């Protein structure tokens, strides 16, 4: 995460690292809806042509974390996956498009100060909250700036890292890449020509673009770092899938299999 | 807050989601939410 600071204990107790197991490296955010489905970027799953065909066995998540590595006891939770749901017209050849993924854990995780789930958009908030210019929290263990300026060790924040971003006008995104901002996506990110800088890297990939209802108080998971333009890509405007626009989807799987 | 899926395969979670155990369940609140509501100019 560019230009993100710390995050207070807590502050966003949804938020998942996905681990992989053999070699153990960090892998990518995901959000939790419920003490059993999980979110994230398809991509963090299934991308071939950087090694990617991940399945419910190489892989754990880890719940309620602060410190990316302090293994924190009596905190953390380390639930282990069921099965992987990706949306399956997700086709990793053309683009980005429908980047999402739901993981059912084996064992429903327990609640605590620190684990406790993301609401998502009915049709109501969407409209209301997702709006050119609302800002929106993005939270991870993505790298703190450009691959190798300074020391990978420093560069690597050490505890979670928090930024929020203003939504960006549908055409003044489409206008700034050749990447199709699709019907399903949607993109964040400061004025180009701005005083700070904010965004999210690779490893952010995965975890919750989230804004607060002022109506009713509540934190709604509006996106999925789909590709920040953070770090290495330094592309324009991120992009994040648009939760909603996938609920009907993300209920044919649950129903079907939970 | 009238939920969506079901209780039974969705999980436990729902009705009390997105509202946070240590920041909204006691009013106290985070050093940069404000900003996020001053962000909401439109309607």
């Amino acid at each position: 995460i560019v230009e993100g600071w710390d995050a207070e204990k807590g502050i966003a107790p949804w938020q998942v690292m996905l681990f992989r197991k053999s070699p153990q490296e960090l892998l990518c955010g995901a959000s939790l809806i419920s003490d059993r489905w999980v979110l994230t970027a398809a991509h963090c799953i299934l991308y071939p042509p950087w090694d990617k065909n991940f399945t419910e066995n190489d892989l754990l998540v880890r719940i309620g974390k602060h410190s990316r590595t302090r293994y924190e006891r009596n905190v953390e939770k380390i639930s282990m996956l069921e099965k992987i749901y990706v949306h399956p017209r997700y086709n990793w050849r053309e683009n980005l498009d429908r980047d999402i993924a739901l993981l059912k854990l084996k064992k429903p995780v327990p609640f605590s100060d620190y684990i406790h789930p993301v609401c998502l958009p009915d049709k109501q908030t969407v409209t209301s909250l997702l709006r050119a210019g609302y800002k929106g929290r993005v939270t991870g263990w993505g790298n703190l700036r450009e691959t190798w300026t300074t020391n990978i060790n420093e560069i690597q924040p050490s505890v979670l890292q928090v930024v929020n971003l203003p939504i960006v006008e549908r055409p003044v995104c489409k206008a700034s890449t050749r990447i199709r901002i699709t019907d399903n996506m949607f993109c964040a990110g400061f004025k180009v020509n701005d005083t700070k800088r904010g965004d999210a890297c690779e490893g952010d990939s995965g975890g919750p673009f989230v804004m607060k209802s002022p109506f009713n108080n509540r934190w709604y998971q509006m996106g999925i770092v789909s590709a920040g333009a953070g770090c290495d890509r330094k592309g324009k405007y991120g992009f994040y899938t648009h939760v909603f626009r996938l609920k009907r989807w993300i209920q044919k799987v649950i129903d079907q299999f939970g | 807050f009238h939920t969506f899926f079901n209780e039974k395969t969705f999980g436990l979670g729902e009705a009390d989601c997105g509202l946070r155990p240590l920041f909204e369940k006691k009013s106290l609140k985070d050093t940069t939410e404000k900003e996020l509501l001053d962000s909401y100019i439109d309607g």
